């Protein structure tokens, strides 16, 4: 706008939470879908729903990780990633049924001397691939629901070979997505590009997707965040640089259904 | 006053991220703050001060 | 010459505009109580004192 | 008289 | 439109019954007071009533200034090795038992408060000289303001804080306040609590007095001899009236039955038995 | 800006509405006196305070 | 009705919680006013309240206490009763401010040959009197709350001697309903009769009553609900007989201002 | 000074306002007797030196 | 605007001097209030004032200071600081009585590399206190 | 003037 306005500079508020950004390259409606709440006529579990709104529908930032020249790229699910946090967490987990969209965005700022490209990406259905070559479709619950603490890409496959206690946990290959897919090829999902020259930060806000209007958020994921490195960060002349990413999400047009007891997961 | 009945709660402040300078710039700088009130802002029961006084 | 004025009335009884009354006594102005009808500005001089007006949704510097 | 207000 | 002073209704003439109504029958299960007249249950005249309720509406009942403190000062000698003394009471409607009483039928209320200040003088010893006569003090002072730790410093100065001045022998001192509370009616009673134990905190930090909100709920009043220091001694009292004017108030409670002990709903044993033996069957 | 209303006269003199005269003379309410122009209430919400309206001819439980 | 309905049959429905009742006494309203969410003209707090709606206002039901011929009188605090119900609690230790109404449901049923009455009164600030003589206002916040669980009336005023470690609890004398006033009077207080002959229960609908439009739930309870045998339980010859009593409380048109992290609170 | 109001910044519910400035005014703030003195005389016996 | 106009950079001509700027945060103008001639309805004294215009109502540059770490801040009064300023000096000193207001524009250009932050405060009747 | 009642 001739008074100033810009693609760069974003405010987003939901609840009591504002983020402000100077740095931005617009922001990405997933297929073009807005979050909304489920309609009568696509409407399922016959129970008035629970509908949390400013409590659960706010961001919450999850720990920061950290980018250095050795990074292959990082990992969360959709869901898992806010299960613990405030009381999106408690009404996730006190009934069988939910659904929600989300706002993702991601923080990484550095400096006009630094280089480097981290591809943001959003997968509906993020099957990734597990550790073994004698078995199939075996990585347990708790190894592929890492909550907040989120998992990583290796660049090497490296198969577990202890067959009698295996560890059973995934083995995301970087330029294979993890899922047996080349990488060049993610960019038909949802995404941003922080290019460290261009922009601090990725915004993506996620419509719900499933094959169902709602379903059990405790048993399935329905997005996954990927973050790669498609250009390797560095500095000056440092051999050894570092810069912070941290994840900021919050859940948007959340409803519940089926209020019984309290989940407790076996986590561990 | 210090009161827990009428107690407001809690300011505080944290890095997002870190501040990211290059080379050849100060590592370390300041930042500062500036409080004023909304226009939904009042006060009531005319008293005395206790930032100003006189003994003798 | 009887001047009457409207209470702002808080703490009502169990019991419409209320007034009171007012007449001055003396010649001069000085001698006269306090009105207490006091009027309110804007902020303005002192929290805006810029040349060209501010849009706070707009960036204050540009 | 009464000046009202 | 009914008001206080209106009389009460006319008791109306009443025949005999045979029927299938049963006034007289129900069942306080419910809840319920059972609204009958004497017409009701036995035959009655047509009479037309004149009595009203007007002394019992609640301004009624409390349009009545109470004592709610005395308050001591003096003005010495200049040559005593005592200071002299000026007063300061935490105000409060607590610290006499009859209208404390009467506010506790109810759970909360509003008013505004009219306040008049009894004030008299004595000398003190076999002593034969004078004093001339003496202007008191009263001033407020409001939670945060400066309290006075001697009869002449600063904080008399009053730049800001409501005072009064009275002269001795005048017509007693009285002013009006508003309603003062920061909530929307006075509490009278507070299941609660002014601070939250956490665990995460020691004990003796999250620790507060039950039925205690603000620590210092409405300030002091502290009153002084405004004169100096005469060689024969006159100590002086004030007593505080209190009347709470424009009332109004929520929810009944029944009345305290036993003695008052301290500012919260507390009984001291030994004070418990208020009933007196009556026999069953004796009128 | 005088108000003016009446008196309910009990003992009348071997002597038509009596009536009495107020000025408030102070701009805040708190300074006036009390009116006693009160009015009176039903008590339902104290001694009725049943969901289900009841006929006092009528049983209670039913 | 003519085609049978019934002042004594009552069907309760909240949330995904149905009550029904074959011999009601007929329902109390207190003061005459249903419970309903704070009006903006009397509003304070500026910020959007969290407004649970059916996950919060449900039945709840807390541990069945037993009435027996040695019975004094049992005491509830609310919100505190109850501070751990699912979504109701959740929400009241997550945000400063809360308000709440409430219906409260009290279950008792016998036989034709039982005898006995249960007065069953709510008391808007219902603060009890303490243990001791020698120091006043003293009584813990631990001892004060006593959650779910309750509190109970005593028959004789016994006053803490230990000095040195106080005790710090209530000591509540039936015949002055533990606050110093009689309880004859205590019928001036919303309230129902459970008399044995007569109904298997109580039904007390609360709205919220302060001196303010919220407050702080965690520092503050409302309502107390004091239950007394106001005649003494009677069975057929039996010397010692027994009926259980059930405390069922829904909240009602709860929201609640000021969302931060969890209180955690000191409870012993 | 930036003239923000709590709906800028967090989600807000509407609440209808009450309070008023009334006791603030520059009138109000001033509107109270303070000491700015104490004189003192005497009136002593005709026989003294002083 | 649209064709390039913007709140930093600002150009300000008084008499024969100019201003440039690039770099500004837009212009604070006291209490809201231009400077203005005296008024005949506020007016005393009763002779035909002097009203210098261009020749004194013109950018004069005082004696640059230099900022370092040791700096604790700088200050100036008005009058006072253009008292020896041209015709303005000369008006002032041959004058009882005058009235005047004031553009006072501040300088301190550094680089991208550089931190600081320097409180530009006009204070009404500024009376400061005394070594004793 | 007057206000009566
Ligand atoms: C919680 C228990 O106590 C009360 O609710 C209660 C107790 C006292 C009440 O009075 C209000 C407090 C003050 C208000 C101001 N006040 C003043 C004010 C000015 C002067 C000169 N003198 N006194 C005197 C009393 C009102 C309510
Ligand atoms: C306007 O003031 C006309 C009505 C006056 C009514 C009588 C006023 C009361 C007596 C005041 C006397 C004069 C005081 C100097
Ligand atoms: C309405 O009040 C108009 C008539 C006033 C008649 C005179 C009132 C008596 C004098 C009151 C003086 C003012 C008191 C502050």
């Amino acid at each position: 706008e001739a008074c100033g306005y810009s693609d760069r500079v974003l405010q987003l508020t939901l609840g009591n939470s504002t983020i402000t950004t100077q740095e931005a390259a617009n922001s990405v409606v997933a297929y073009g879908r807005w979050p909304e709440y489920l309609r009568d006529s696509e409407a399922n579990p016959v129970d008035q729903p629970t509908e949390p709104d400013v409590a659960a529908c706010r961001f919450y930032t999850l720990d920061t990780v950290s980018w250095t020249k050795e990074s292959r790229g990082w990992w969360w699910k959709l869901p898992d990633a806010l299960r613990d946090m405030g009381l999106f967490g408690q009404n996730m987990y006190y009934h069988y049924l939910g659904r929600s969209g989300y706002t993702v965005h991601v923080q990484c700022n550095a400096s006009k001397f630094h280089q480097g490209a981290l591809g943001v990406f959003a997968v509906p259905e993020m099957c990734l691939a597990g550790d073994s070559n004698t078995t199939t479709m075996h990585t347990s619950y708790q190894n592929a629901n890492p909550g907040e603490k989120g998992g990583t890409f290796t660049g090497t496959f490296t198969p577990d070979n202890n067959q009698t206690s295996p560890a059973r946990r995934f083995c995301p290959v970087d330029y294979l997505l993890g899922n047996g897919t080349l990488l060049g090829n993610a960019f038909v999902f949802p995404h941003q590009i922080i290019n460290l020259r261009t922009n601090n930060c990725a915004t993506l806000v996620l419509p719900y997707v499933n094959s169902l209007s709602i379903d059990s958020m405790v048993k399935h994921n329905n997005w996954g965040i990927a973050i790669l490195p498609l250009a390797p960060l560095n500095f000056a002349s440092e051999s050894s640089p570092e810069i912070p990413i941290t994840l900021t999400i919050a859940p948007m047009c959340c409803e519940f259904n089926g209020l019984r007891n309290i989940t407790l997961p076996r986590l561990q | 006053i210090d009161d827990s009945f009428t107690e407001g709660g809690y300011i505080s402040v944290f890095y997002q991220t870190r501040i990211v300078v290059p080379l050849s710039t100060p590592r370390e700088m300041d930042i500062l703050g500036f409080v004023s009130a909304c226009n939904d802002f009042s006060v009531r029961l005319l008293r005395d001060t206790t930032h100003i006084e006189q003994k003798a | 010459g009887a001047q009457v004025s409207s209470q702002k009335v808080g703490a009502h009884e169990n019991s419409s505009t209320i007034n009171y009354t007012t007449i001055n006594y003396y010649r001069d102005s000085a001698s006269n109580a306090a009105s207490k009808q006091d009027f309110s500005q804007d902020p303005s001089k002192f929290t805006e004192p810029i040349k060209d007006v501010l849009i706070k949704t707009a960036p204050m510097l540009n | 008289g009464s000046s009202s207000t | 439109a009914a008001t206080s002073r209106d009389a009460l209704p006319n008791t109306e003439a009443s025949g005999p019954t045979h029927s299938k109504e049963i006034p007289a029958l129900t069942a306080v299960e419910t809840g319920a007071t059972n609204p009958l007249v004497p017409s009701d249950t036995v035959q009655t005249r047509h009479v037309v009533q004149h009595r009203s309720r007007s002394e019992s509406s609640i301004e009624s009942f409390f349009a009545r200034g109470a004592c709610v403190t005395i308050m001591t000062v003096d003005n010495p000698a200049s040559t005593t090795n005592k200071d002299k003394l000026f007063a300061v009471w935490k105000i409060t409607y607590k610290d006499t038992v009859q209208l404390r009483r009467k506010l506790e039928f109810f759970t909360y209320s509003r008013f505004d408060m009219e306040l008049t200040f009894v004030v008299t003088a004595n000398f003190t010893e076999t002593n034969n000289g004078h004093a001339l006569n003496q202007v008191y003090q009263i001033m407020y002072v409001p939670p945060g303001a400066p309290v006075p730790e001697k009869w002449d410093d600063y904080t008399w100065q009053t730049s800001s804080n409501p005072s009064i001045f009275y002269t001795y022998g005048t017509a007693p001192a009285r002013i009006s306040v508003p309603y003062v509370g920061i909530s929307n009616a006075y509490s009278h009673f507070y299941d609660g609590f002014s601070k939250v134990p956490l665990k995460d905190q020691s004990a003796a930090l999250g620790d507060s007095l039950y039925g205690a909100a603000s620590l210092n709920d409405f300030g002091i009043l502290a009153v002084r001899v405004v004169n100096d220091h005469n060689p024969t001694k006159v100590t002086s009292k004030i007593r505080v009236y209190l009347k709470p004017k424009h009332i109004r108030v929520w929810c009944p409670r029944p009345p305290r039955a036993v003695a008052y002990y301290g500012p919260g709903v507390d009984y001291k044993d030994g004070t418990l038995t208020p009933l007196s033996t009556k026999d069953l069957t004796t009128y």
